[PDB]
């Protein structure tokens, strides 16, 4: 019976002997026990409770320690003993966590049972200096053209995400994550990203929809969910990029790559907001604590390419920062916008005129930029961006009797406008990205009727898959255009723009 | 199916009245005050291995 | 032996209880032991009762409340030579670049109250750029405070890089680096490029001595970085007698990481969040950069500007204190003119027919007339046609055109990176060489022939080329 | 309960000892928690508003705060002079 | 204000610019509504005053283009016609 | 310095007490005629009682300690200077407060711990004997800081024992073991 | 609810009014219990109060609870922080503003702020889904051409963009449904089209097969055969 198994566990439990240094609460209110005792205690130490419950010690003041209480304090009660648990925050890192929801703690949400955890490392450690370094080139390759070609980074940079509240910002991640489903089938590990999404107060609800498609796109194998749900309270919340963090190190000492998401980081801040005023901190601009600049610098410098000398690793990171209506004036956008190496800014008007994703490149920006991407889609998109920069600025002259000039310009510029369409939660390989983008700068898709882009664009892709599928072949394993490849390239454009 | 799940809690709903049984009976027999001179005991050989 | 136990932690503000009549002595400097090496706390306040209050430079996590407090007895004592140009320093004076313990002969204090108005210089003095657009149209200053504007995209660094190279040659100077909250990718970077560039010569000595603060770093040592560079570079001016140049990063986390210690301090958050000693904190770090008898250390800042509002107090400080302002543009480095100076935005207090002299001041004004007059008119003239120029107002389109290419330094350090062999132009003959343009004496070399080509001398040979 | 300054420690030390006070703090002060540019001295009951006082340490202040058992004199000048 | 609207079942707001446009007692009808519809309003009223809304929340669209002057239709100048009288 | 904090304020009080008399040495003398007088006063009810409840001027304050050194003649004027303080300070509600920390402070000079062993039954002598013994066989009783240890009647602590002393602790309730095991079978 | 959807294992429909009141009311006893007030005087403790109410209410394998919770959003503020966090919790927002109320159209619902969980593609039918692409564009485009419409006038549109306003139009007065709850407004008595014939009847509309239907025809009128019957009823 089930019944008896789980008085078989139960039962297994006695005899205890760790008890030691008590501390009894003096008051408890707000999820801040305060207790005198405690005498030598370490910072940010794990406690239990009489009531079991689990905190940090983020006051230590000369009578009372200000215990932090993980839990509610429905079980919890004033006097209570607690007992030292004498670890400083730690959390298991290891391979196993790859198709594991977890919650903060570690303990499974997905209840996966056992996690092959081969450390447990503290979860607030300082970040790979200047020395742990190497030149960043590698190519992070979302699957999404605008983001590969316009704002395409490299692996171990940071890169904002910062855009409109809700509006598929989990889908733009999403889209990420699909795409290195196709890398990680390969078996090499630099072509591995073990990638986390870290959901910061996030319904469970929703997260079930993440895992359920995740799983559908059998993206679990290498995906590990650091969740600190809704419901999970501010102190799991407070600790949740940094606690994800640490995982990433392991793999990042393997020498692997792999990307963070952490989404979002406002939810941190506010969590981080509840704590500060909770201990009474005075609180900073915009009542989000004042060393929310702090936590937010010492967490986004951890993603770092390391020196091929301490192994070549990467953390790449990709923070998401909901803008509250699009307000990215606000404290918490400011500073972490100086931190950011890149921003893709979502923009609400594109969202509304069907253009998703609805990414307006303009106000999306890398500062790793074209370091990383592709040298064939390099050379395949530099006229690209400047041929979007004069679409945008005769953009709005689209509104008469206009001259021939502005008009071809409009023609190019609005096609290209439908071509970075891509249906969300659809990827598309690399090596027929290089194509599509091709067609346009040879501009033979002037020719083609803004409605029969889209068809045309997947039967052109099979086209050359049937036709030039030594072109597609050749375009990925060179991974560079020779004047002969973009020469037969031109011809088979040629050929599907004829029919 | 649906009846039999209710009835795995209802199996542990049925246990839990059986807690608070067997704690009044714990609470109830001079085994309170028998097996409290065994924790007497057991504490001493605890305290005394410090 | 002075010797206290640690009796609170209450976030990185650290109160100790020292042994009686032992007590520190406010800004003197304690170090804790610790398998961190030593954490280093600067005693800020004295709650009294034989306790005092600290802030810490360093991150306090896993400490137990009784821990053992050494007091070095005042502010840090860094160590400092020219053994300790090239070297990544970290704010408490050890080596991040990690070639080997840094050798030096002296330390001295972090803090150190500015020069007397007696020591202090009385009359002005000019500090020499080999570009000739910073030495024409705003002129540097060998106390001053320059402080640039524009994106390190514009190639900031590559600029930095450049007035390296130039007090090189210029002065044979010294120059001290220091980044406040520096991305680890741009110090990696820029460690690459100073070794590339040879300001770092990891063997032989190195121009620039390196201070980073990274991001990560606390804001208690945030705030400390500045500080202690400029000891660094008064060791420089005031105990090798030679002038120096300091760079300081944003001056933003700068204030930032002062507005943090003071709200750590529990100190009222004075309007806009910043610091209430926000204005004091300038005016010591500013007031010792200065123009001694025995030196004079050039400071160039970066003002990071918060969402572009010089209305914000804290700019509007730094702009106080700062002396000129070098403004570069991404419009200017499009133009393919490498310096990314904007002209019409470059400006400096010491641009005067008396500071500069009459004829220099002369010049620029009617280079600057020129050129204020030449955008203006490409306004309307762009528009309407460039026919609509009358021939007087078509010379001076004519000679702006030749000036604007002639302003591009092709400049040493990025002889590499632009491709084109430097030019390093002494003051003498910038000055020179506007004049003769003025006199519009190269009115019949056309405007491209200026394009990347240095001063007067140098457009002979190119006029030469031009025609051959 | 409450924390009057009074009831600071090395207060309360002397005034267990008894009477240790006339002079030594009718006139003169011993200083007492420091920091903040303002400096809370235990003694001068005679002292005038806003007079100048000068602290061994050589710095002088001008008294704000005169408060029943304390100044709080405020330091025209800097605090490492002062301890 | 804010806890006040939540409690009340309208909101009367007076404009004090259209108080100067010499509506004294002034109104400001856009910012007033009695959501509890035409209860308590008598049945006559009721009856005439149908579509005063609708040509008055008519004339309030039609004003806002009549400032900007556009060449108007008829349509449109029948509403702002109507609406002024 | 003071042995040991007290864990804050109130304790201010107490160690500039302590550290006066024990610079004269009457720690012990002190502390006999704070019980004495403590004694006397737990004895006297109207304001010594609702003496111990503020509501009483300086000056019925001044005349409060006036009846006080009726209640000893002479013994420790330290404490008798600490009286005048109190008065002074216009507080002499946390009187016993002081009393006890006084007494931790001296008792601390002396060497004594305290401890407890609190269960919802009065346990044997026999038990006290051992437990004793045991935590003198333990290094926790250092010797030199001797033992004091009382058992306690708390029903709150319904079953099994509770050992408490210089923040070591066994605690082997029925309660918690308890409460562990329910919420466990809830599951 | 929870009794409900557990014990008695039915799925139920769960209605709330109005939850800016109980922001309101935990942001004033926080005060009272001495918490730091947070932005805009909210509470601390807002977001898992508003967290608690949201986690505890969702379908699970013992049932399905449809909450429906009002909200109030002062002076139409949803840069407002309280709104704003709430807009985060729910899973099937919808604005209603004033602007349209004040046009007569009952919904008064912003098309195109509508936003739900479920809101698909495929899910929602493909069908489903290219149709509410064409109105929402058609309706994105209407706005767009409203600027332009203002300063340079209505005449200076193209032929395809005035197709476009005339359709736009017609679908802005065919989102017009009549209420049974305006009974008590109009007396009107309530209109209620089922989702497929919703669906059939807006593809017709942007294909341009009733643009020989008044736009009168369509305002404050229910379904196709309604809109229909009533240019039938204006025509004589």
């Amino acid at each position: 019976e089930v019944s008896s198994i789980l008085e078989e566990r139960i039962k297994g439990v006695s005899d205890e002997a760790n008890l030691n240094e008590t501390g009894r609460v003096l008051a408890v209110g707000d999820g801040i026990a305060r207790v005198f005792g405690l005498n030598n205690i370490q910072a940010e130490e794990l406690v239990e409770f009489s009531s079991g419950v689990k905190g940090m010690a983020l006051n230590l003041e000369p009578g009372q320690v200000g215990i932090v209480l993980f839990g509610s304090d429905r079980l919890v009660k004033e006097g209570e003993l607690v007992k030292r648990t004498g670890n400083i925050v730690d959390v298991p890192v290891g391979p196993g966590l790859l198709g594991r929801v977890v919650d903060a703690l570690g303990n499974p949400i997905d209840g996966k049972g056992p996690i092959d955890a081969a450390g447990r490392s503290r979860a607030q450690v300082k970040a790979p200096g200047i020395l742990p370094r190497r030149s960043v080139h590698e190519p992070v390759q979302t699957g999404l053209k605008a983001v590969d070609a316009l704002v395409p980074i490299g692996r171990g940079q940071r890169e904002l995400i910062i855009g409109d509240r809700q509006t598929g910002k989990t889908a733009v991640a999403l889209d990420t994550i699909l795409n290195q489903k196709r890398w990680n089938n390969g078996s090499d590990e630099s072509k591995k990203l073990y990638c986390v999404y870290v959901a910061v107060g996030q319904k469970r609800s929703t997260v079930a929809q993440l895992v359920q498609t995740l799983e559908q796109h059998d993206a679990m194998k290498y995906s590990i969910i650091v969740a600190a749900t809704a419901s999970e309270a501010a102190p799991l919340q407070y600790l949740a990029p940094f606690t994800a963090a640490s995982i990433g190190e392991w793999f990042r000492d393997n020498g692997k790559h792999a990307l963070i998401v952490y989404d979002d980081l406002s939810k941190q801040a506010v969590a981080y907001r509840q704590l500060s005023l909770l201990l009474r901190r005075p609180p900073g601009r915009e009542a989000y604590p004042g060393d929310v600049f702090y936590l937010h610098s010492r967490l986004l410098e951890r993603a770092a390419k390391l020196s091929e000398k301490e192994g070549s690793g990467s953390l790449t990171a990709l923070p998401v920062i909901e803008t509250q209506g699009g307000d990215v004036s606000a404290y918490i956008p400011t500073n972490v916008i100086s931190i950011t190496d890149g921003q893709i800014f979502l923009e609400a008007e594109l969202f509304y005129k069907g253009i998703r994703p609805a990414i307006n490149v303009g106000l999306s920006v890398s500062r790793v930029g074209s370091a990383a991407q592709v040298k064939a889609l390099k050379q395949v998109a530099g006229s690209l961006k400047l041929f979007l920069a004069q679409y945008r600025e005769v953009a709005a002259f689209a509104q008469s009797d206009l001259d021939a000039s502005t008009k071809q310009t409009l023609v190019r510029g609005e096609r290209l406008t439908q071509l970075l369409k891509q249906n969300q939660y659809s990827p598309l390989a690399t090596e027929e990205q290089v194509p599509l983008i091709y067609a346009g700068v040879n501009g033979h898709l002037d020719g083609i009727e803004l409605s029969r882009i889209g068809e045309f664009e997947s039967s052109f892709l099979s086209y050359l898959k049937s036709n030039h599928n030594e072109l597609l072949t050749e375009i990925r394993e060179k991974g560079e255009l020779s004047k002969e490849l973009l020469a037969s390239l031109k011809s088979a454009t040629e050929s599907f723009v004829a029919t | 199916v649906r009846y039999e799940a209710s009835l795995r809690q209802l199996e542990q709903r049925q246990l839990a009245k059986s807690v608070i049984s067997r704690v009044q009976s714990e609470l109830g027999n001079p085994k309170f005050q028998e097996k409290v001179l065994q924790q007497s005991i057991s504490e001493i050989e605890q305290l005394l291995s410090k | 032996p002075i010797t206290g136990k640690v009796t609170a932690v209450i976030g990185a503000i650290v109160d100790v209880h020292f042994e009686q009549s032992e007590l520190p002595a406010i800004l003197n400097a304690l170090e804790i032991k610790t398998p961190q090496g030593k954490l280093v706390l600067e005693v800020a306040q004295h709650l009294g009762e034989n306790t005092v209050r600290t802030i810490a430079m360093d991150g306090t996590e896993g400490l137990v409340r009784g821990e053992k407090v050494l007091d070095t007895g005042g502010p840090i004592s860094v160590p400092v030579g020219r053994e300790t140009l090239g070297r990544i320093i970290n704010v408490i004076g050890e080596p991040i670049d990690e070639r080997g313990p840094i050798k030096s002969k002296l330390r001295k204090p972090i803090h150190a109250d500015p020069p007397s108005f007696a020591e202090q210089s009385t009359s002005a003095e000019i500090l020499e750029t080999g570009i000739k657009v910073v030495d024409l149209l705003a002129p540097y200053a060998r106390g001053g405070k320059i402080g640039l504007f524009g994106g390190a995209g514009v190639g900031k660094t590559v600029f930095i890089q450049e007035l390296i190279n130039n007090i090189a040659k210029a002065h044979g100077g010294f120059s001290v680096f220091t980044g406040v909250g520096e991305r680890t990718r741009e110090g990696n970077d820029l460690y690459r490029e100073m070794k590339e560039t040879g300001v770092i010569n990891l063997e032989g000595e190195s121009k620039v001595a390196l201070v980073f603060g990274q991001m990560n770093e606390p804001p208690g040592a945030r705030a400390r970085v500045a500080l202690t560079g400029l000891t660094i570079a008064e060791y420089f001016r005031d105990e090798e007698g030679q002038d120096v140049l300091l760079f300081i990063d944003n001056i933003f986390r700068f204030t930032q990481a002062g507005s943090e210690v003071s709200a750590l301090l529990g100190r009222i958050p004075s309007a806009v969040g910043y610091q209430p000693t926000l204005a004091t904190d300038m005016g010591l770090l500013q007031e010792r950069i200065t123009t001694t008898k025995k030196g004079s250390v050039t400071s160039v800042q970066a003002v990071y500007v918060p969402a572009d509002d010089l209305t914000d107090p804290a700019p509007a400080t730094t702009f106080a204190h700062l002396d000129a302002t070098t403004v570069l543009s991404r419009g200017i480095s499009e133009l393919g003119i490498y310096p990314a100076v904007d002209p019409l935005d470059s400006k400096s207090r010491l641009l005067d027919a008396a500071v500069v002299g009459q004829e220099h001041y002369d010049v620029a004004s009617k280079v600057q007339e020129t050129l204020q007059t030449y955008k203006s008119l490409q306004d309307i003239i762009a528009i309407l046609g460039m026919d609509e120029l009358s021939e007087q107002d078509k010379l001076t389109v004519e000679r702006a055109r030749k000036i604007q290419r002639f302003l591009s330094q092709p400049f040493a350090v990025a002889e590499v990176f632009t491709g084109i062999p430097g030019k390093l132009v002494r003051l003498k003959d910038t000055v020179a060489s506007f004049k003769a343009v003025l006199e519009g004496k190269y009115d019949n070399i056309p405007e491209h022939a200026f394009y990347m080509v240095g001063g007067i001398e140098d457009v002979v040979a190119k006029a030469e080329k031009l025609a051959a | 309960t409450k924390a009057q300054p009074t009831e600071v420690s090395s207060i309360l030390e002397e005034r267990i000892k008894g009477v240790s006070d006339e002079a030594n703090l009718n006139e003169t002060g011993r200083v007492l928690a420091v920091g903040d540019g303002i400096a809370r001295v235990f003694g001068l009951n005679n002292i005038q508003a806003e007079e100048l006082v000068e602290f061994s340490s050589g710095v002088k202040g001008m008294a704000l705060n005169l408060e029943p058992g304390q100044v709080g004199i405020v330091l025209f000048g800097s605090d490492r002079l002062v301890k | 204000p804010t806890n006040v609207i939540s409690i009340t079942d309208g909101q009367i707001f007076l404009e004090a610019e259209l108080f100067y446009k010499g509506i004294r007692p002034a109104i400001n009808v856009g910012l007033s509504v009695s959501r509890v519809g035409s209860a308590a309003q008598v049945k006559a009223l009721k009856q005439v005053a149908g579509s005063l809304k609708l040509f008055l929340a008519q004339y309030r669209e039609v004003a806002a283009f009549a400032q900007f002057g556009s060449d108007l239709d008829a349509s449109t100048k029948q509403t702002l016609v109507r609406g002024e009288r | 310095p003071p042995p040991v904090r007290l864990f804050g304020v109130e304790g201010t009080y107490a160690t500039a007490l302590y550290q006066a008399a024990a610079k004269n040495s009457s720690i012990d003398a002190a502390f006999q005629s704070l019980q004495k007088v403590e004694s006397t006063v737990k004895k006297n009810p109207k304001l010594g009682h609702l003496l111990l409840n503020p509501a009483l001027s300086l000056k019925d304050r001044n005349s409060v300690i006036d009846a006080i050194v009726e209640t000893h003649k002479n013994l420790d004027g330290y404490v008798v200077n600490l009286l005048k303080v109190l008065s002074e300070n216009n507080r002499l509600g946390c009187f016993e407060k002081i009393a006890s920390d006084f007494g931790v402070l001296n008792d601390a000079h002396n060497g004594l711990l305290k401890g407890t062993v609190t269960s919802a039954e009065p346990l044997d002598p026999k038990s006290f004997k051992r437990i004793e013994k045991a935590l003198s066989a333990s290094k926790l009783v250092g010797q030199g800081k001797s033992l004091k240890l009382e058992n306690v009647v708390k029903p709150e602590i319904k079953g099994g024992l509770i050992v408490e002393l210089g923040d070591k602790t066994v605690d082997l309730s029925i309660s918690t073991k308890i409460q562990k095991l329910n919420k466990v079978l809830e599951d």
